[PDB]
């Protein structure tokens, strides 16, 4: 009720009509010029508190007139009560660990507290948790328990730490929050856990992955890295080529867009910097899982309705056809109000009741009435038809948002949307660190005419050597390569996060290129001298 | 049955509907299994219920194929090169042509074909 | 006999420079062909096989596969060899000859027609006329002939790129990566039928040949009708949906004198059984007795029971990477005698052997 | 490269000076990205046309044909230069990432609706308007920055020449 905004000289018209309804009790019918008297119709609102963006704060001679409610988040004890019930109904399943769901329930919210205490908004505008949280933990633990092997109370901890880890640590920012996440996941598990035998539980560390096994289970580092290698390998040589090097950091971003693309309703969105990897990721873990791709796009301004079709065919395949769509949404995608709103209302219910009005309503209908009837699931009525709609398009379309560097105001705004920020993985990537900066740098200098350059060592503080410690001219070279951007960052630019190394790659495709052609021209230039002398000894 | 099973057949494309078909061919399939065991063991019988099958079988292409984006040139297209056959123009432009002359068309073996030039309907 | 379980361990372990993609055994001789990753046709003796006897690098790129003829002519003019044709990524199919007397190949021709990429090869000889078959990413099979090397047909049986294929008698079976098969006669280029039911793209397809020898056998034998007039009944075809399909080919309304006209009254392959149990893609696929043998990418071997349909063994961590090629000897043929070995190249530069 | 491609660079109307030799050195030396010529002054791509001559197409973001006359000129290598780089459309997104899928015989790359060959010694060049407006930030990280504006914050070496 508070959303309507503000006039030119203050006053919200629609705001004044209600306040003209519960008080005056009629209004006056604007082309007859006659006062009509409402009888026993009520009102009734709803709002969010004034402090939200986008909120405007309602005149007292409105507001006077009705009995405001606040209806709060659920005390801390009322969902200590509802997750034990969770947890429960999750344990049905191993009812040898029955004895242990009240500790997680327990944890889980003190958890969620810990959360919403440290983490806020004065920081990043995306620290927003809720009771929505600990549910979405609680499904994604019931997910992987459901699909897993025989679980170890072990394994139980493990398990609830690593969906800990997503629902909630994923969206901080820098590695500062990282690591007081990870302190706190240690604080709750000793104090609300007397086992102890977890080893490292940082991300890095917790490895889960249906895609080495049948079994929703924890993963060798190695192998996985291995395995990914292999699968990227073909993934360039099949689909698109653009050469990229494999990094520990890309493997943990390809476990989470993995298991956000098998939820049953699961949208992500990348909001890291360009130049990463993150539409290239999506597509390979798409690839993985037989997603069929779709990439919208439009002209220097294109109109709502070629949106509008684009969404609506790939409501069509994913519904009709069953096609597991996996729609990549870029920034440069949305350029208008009118597709924010139309992928909010989308991620809001299921779908769009909008697209479908009319001839198209119609045809549509008949199409699913022939769809069910095909699967055997005959319904008699049009409310069963468009439930099993909104049920194929929910398990069926996964949307993933593809965001640079969120300092836009197109991006502040998406990121800020309620309905995409709710019903979205935020997943916070950002920036390359020294170790992937690293990886990706000793995978691209590679090449032969690294050698020949007699390298003198040097003490090298360890302090300032980022890499492992140098031994040969690789690292001499790598140091250097990265050293310099961190300074040419650091020097040019002010803020944090301009954008992700994009430079750095370039820079490193270049430097192979110009010492493999300098080499050459040496060699030449040498054997031209050396055939030169061998001659002039024959002669 | 079978005088129902060829009247079906024969009838005009333009006059089907996907959704009364599929009922139709449910009602086939339901009267199919209260004839005798000596009929099942006579072949017409059992010819006839692998064109109900068929039917059952293509009923996404047949879907697929009765879209608004198909017009007498895409199906003279389709004619002339998954049946290698023309239609005369009378009949083709009036959409008119049997559904026999459809399953004449092997529809499970040239479906990619289909596809595309639905595709290509579509796009127009 | 036929009923032979490989040991638990392999009884020998080459060691190869690069990974290794299709490895194919010498139909009279124990000897070991192993290609590579880098084009390196490889020899190995399976007693001495710490040096390859001959290598060989024909192609710049990496060999795709490789298939083996002994040449059987019916006429004492010519002398009987073996002939190793070879497709590659740089679209160029080449042909060899084992010499036998001297251990070396000899390369006879230098086949090239593929726009793109050739995945699989297959060689059969009919009535002293040797054929060659490739399917392409290029979406086309061209039956090549061997004496000649003029390709007698080319058809495209797939809108999306072709990656297995088996050929048996005028017959042609093609997996490809729109996760469907379709059977082909290839004199004429007539489609014959289309089996669908994977949903990932389709990695190796063989035919079910038919055995006489066992006393009963689930696929293996006919199911009377004109089926034994026809020579095949089933089929089977791994997939990177980490299952293996057996399906039943339907049979066309064949004619005399005139091409296999595709039955419109059965058209569609139908699936008998669904091998499930691999953790990854299935690879390769090879059928001896009644057992069938399939590697995948989970670095395991496994031994399905074509009756019961069930795994009986498991060559678990059998690489320490992915396994790219599984090879037996043939059993339905008559002048190539069933001899007991098993050979598994793998992603990890190794090429396990199963002797025994 | 040698005083040869000097001499090449200032006959095509040049400044003789470091900063405008250097910022032609980056743009000449290697193409694996497409460059980003952004100069107020329009003199540039005069500079450009002169240097492959007659062959150089010229195009613009805003014009109808856009997408047409791109299809035409990649196919059979015409050096193209694009008008305004402070707007942008990404249709011709793929074009500016390295995404062309090869072949054995051919290199093709995705523009609209249409699978279109590029002939390989095809050559991309954006200029754009004075700096003041905005660059999406795909632009700015696929395509290789260069100033050519008007010598600012150094007139040190101007006046010591
Ligand atoms: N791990 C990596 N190794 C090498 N190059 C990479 C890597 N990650 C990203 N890149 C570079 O990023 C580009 C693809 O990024 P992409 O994800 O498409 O952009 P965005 O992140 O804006 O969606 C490629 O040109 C590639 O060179």
């Amino acid at each position: 009720i508070n959303l309507p905004k503000l006039d030119k000289y203050g006053s919200q018209n629609v705001v004044l009509f209600l306040r003209q309804l519960m008080e005056k009790q009629g209004f006056w019918k604007t082309p007859e010029n006659k006062w009509v008297t409402i009888e026993r119709i009520h009102i009734v609102g709803a709002c969010n508190p004034p402090t939200d963006p986008g909120r405007i704060p309602m005149s007292e001679r409105f507001t006077r007139h009705a009995a405001i409610l606040y209806l709060g988040y659920p005390s801390g004890k009322s969902l200590s009560q509802i997750y034990e019930i969770y947890y429960k109904a999750i344990f049905k399943l191993v009812p040898e660990f029955r004895s242990y769901t009240e500790p997680f329930a327990r944890a889980s919210v003190h958890l969620y507290n810990e959360c919403k205490a440290r983490y806020s908004t004065g920081l990043q505008s995306h620290y927003l948790f809720s009771p929505r949280e600990l549910t979405r933990l609680v499904r994604g633990v019931y997910t992987a328990i459901n699909t897993g092997p025989r679980q170890t109370l072990r394994s139980l901890i493990r398990l609830w730490a690593y969906e800990a880890w997503r629902i909630f640590a994923d969206r901080l920012v820098g590695v500062k929050e990282k690591n007081s996440f990870e302190q706190l996941l240690y604080e709750t598990v000793d104090k609300y856990l007397p086992n102890q035998d977890l080893g490292n539980i940082s991300s890095t560390s917790l490895l889960f992955s249906g895609l080495l096994s049948l079994d929703f289970k924890e993963v060798n580092k190695t192998d996985l890295v291995n395995f990914i290698e292999e699968r990227f390998k073909t993934f360039c040589d099949e689909e698109l080529e653009v050469p990229m090097v494999i990094h520990e950091s890309m493997v943990d971003h390809i476990l989470r867009i993995d298991r956000a693309l098998k939820q049953v309703q699961g949208h992500m969105m990348l909001i890291g910097a360009s130049r990463t990897g993150k539409t290239i990721l999506t597509r390979f873990v798409a690839w993985l899982n037989g997603l069929k791709i779709v990439q919208p796009k439009i002209h220097r301004h294109s109109n709502l309705s070629d949106f509008d079709m684009i969404l609506k065919k790939a409501i069509s395949d994913c519904s009709l056809k069953e096609s597991r769509t996996c729609l990549i949404i870029d920034e440069s995608n949305i350029l208008e109000t009118a597709f924010l709103e139309r992928m909010n209302t989308l991620l809001a219910n299921a779908d769009i009741p909008d697209l479908f009005q009319g001839e198209e309503y119609d045809k549509l209908l008949n199409n699913l009435r022939n769809k069910t009837r095909s699967l055997g699931l005959l319904l008699d009525t049009e409310q069963e038809l468009y439930d099993w709609f909104v049920g194929e398009i929910a398990k069926n379309l996964h949307v993933v948002f593809t965001i640079c560097d969120p300092t836009n105001n197109k991006s502040s705004a998406m990121i800020s949307s309620p309905a995409l920020f709710n019903r979205c993985i935020i997943n916070w990537m950002g920036d390359w660190d020294t170790k992937t900066m690293s990886q990706v740098a000793n995978n691209m200098v590679d090449v032969i005419p690294m050698e020949f350059t007699d390298f003198i060592v040097p003490e090298v503080n360890k302090e300032l050597v980022f890499t492992e410690p140098i031994q040969t001219i690789r690292d001499a070279v790598v140091n250097i390569l990265i050293h310099f951007d961190r300074n040419f960052y650091q020097k040019m630019k002010v803020g944090v996060n301009p954008r992700s190394p994009g430079y750095f790659i370039d820079g490193l495709r270049a430097l192979v290129k110009l010492v493999t052609a300098k080499y050459q021209d040496l060699q030449e230039n040498q054997r031209f001298v050396n055939v030169g002398l061998e001659k002039l000894n024959e002669s | 049955l079978w005088e129902d099973v060829q009247r079906t057949f024969e009838t005009p494309w333009c006059r089907v509907d996907v959704l009364l078909l599929q009922s139709d061919l449910a009602n086939f399939l339901r009267r199919a299994d209260e004839l005798p065991r000596a009929v099942k063991q006579f072949e017409m019988y059992k010819s006839l219920f692998s064109q109900v099958n068929m039917l059952t079988s293509v009923n996404k292409i047949l879907v697929e194929l009765k879209d608004g984006a198909l017009k007498p040139r895409h199906w003279n297209m389709i004619f002339r090169d998954i049946g290698k056959r023309q239609i005369q123009k009378n009949l083709l432009d009036k959409l008119e042509f049997s559904l026999k002359d459809v399953m004449v068309l092997n529809l499970t073996l040239n479906e990619i074909l289909l596809t595309k030039i639905i595709e290509r309907a579509q796009k127009e | 006999v036929l009923k032979w379980i490989p040991r638990n361990l392999p009884s020998c372990l080459i060691n190869v420079e690069s990974s290794v993609t299709s490895v194919k055994l010498h139909p009279n001789l124990p000897i070991v062909f192993v290609a590579t990753d880098h084009g390196k046709l490889y020899a190995f003796d399976l007693f001495n096989y710490t040096i390859p006897l001959a290598s060989l690098q024909s192609h710049t790129k990496a060999i795709t596969s490789m298939d083996v003829l002994f040449t059987n002519y019916t006429n004492s003019s010519k002398k009987n060899y073996l002939v190793i044709v070879t497709a590659s990524k740089d679209l160029q199919i080449h042909v060899f000859k084992w010499v036998s007397e001297e251990c070396k190949f000899q390369q006879i021709r230098s086949l090239l027609g593929h726009e793109h990429i050739v995945s699989a090869v297959k060689i059969w000889q009919k009535n002293n006329d040797v054929h060659i078959a490739s399917c392409s990413r290029d979406q086309t099979v061209k039956i090549w002939d061997f004496h000649n090397g003029w390709s007698l047909k080319t058809f495209q049986p797939h809108s999306q790129w072709v990656r297995s294929i088996d050929v048996l008698g005028d017959y042609i079976i093609s997996g490809s990566h729109d996760t469907t098969l379709r059977l082909t006669h290839w004199p004429s280029g007539n489609g014959l039928s289309v089996g669908t039911g994977h949903e990932f793209p389709i990695e190796k397809v063989k035919f079910i040949h038919f055995i006489e020898d066992s006393p009963e056998i689930r696929f293996r034998t006919p199911s009377t009708d004109r089926y034994k007039n026809w020579g095949m009944q089933y089929c089977v075809s791994a997939s990177r949906d980490r299952t293996i399909k057996i399906w039943e080919i339907p049979l066309p309304t064949l004619m005399a004198h005139r091409a296999p006209i595709p039955n419109p009254t059965d058209s569609n392959f139908r699936c008998v059984l669904t091998l499930k149990g691999h953790l990854s893609w299935v690879r390769d696929i090879s059928i001896r007795g009644q057992y069938l043998f399939s590697c995948a990418d989970d670095k395991s071997v496994r031994c399905w029971d074509l009756n019961t349909g069930q795994c009986l063994h498991v060559w678990e961590k059998l690489h320490t990477g992915f396994v790219n090629c599984l090879d037996l000897d043939v059993d339905f043929d008559s002048n190539v005698t069933p001899r007991q070995m098993m050979v598994t190249g793998g992603l990890d530069c190794k090429s396990n052997v199963f002797m025994r | 490269v040698t005083l040869d491609e000097k001499m090449k660079w200032l006959e095509c109307g040049l400044d003789k000076n470091d900063y405008f030799l250097e910022n032609m050195s980056i743009v000449m030396n290697s193409q694996d990205a497409v460059p980003f010529l952004l100069d107020p002054s329009s003199h540039m791509i005069t500079v450009i046309s002169n240097y492959y001559g007659n062959k150089t197409v010229l195009l613009s973001f805003l014009e109808e044909g856009f997408v047409k006359r791109l299809e035409n000129a990649i196919r059979f290598g015409s050096v193209v230069i694009i008008q305004d780089g402070e707007f942008f459309d990404p249709i011709i997104s793929r074009l500016i990432s390295r995404e062309f899928n090869h072949a054995g015989n051919r290199v093709t790359v995705e523009i609209g609706d249409h699978e279109v060959d590029v002939s390989g010694d095809f050559k991309l060049f954006i200029h754009s308007c004075d700096p003041s407006g905005d660059i999406p930030i795909f632009l700015r990280s696929r395509v290789r920055l260069v100033h050519f504006v008007t010598n600012k914050e150094s007139i040190e070496t101007r006046i010591f020449d």
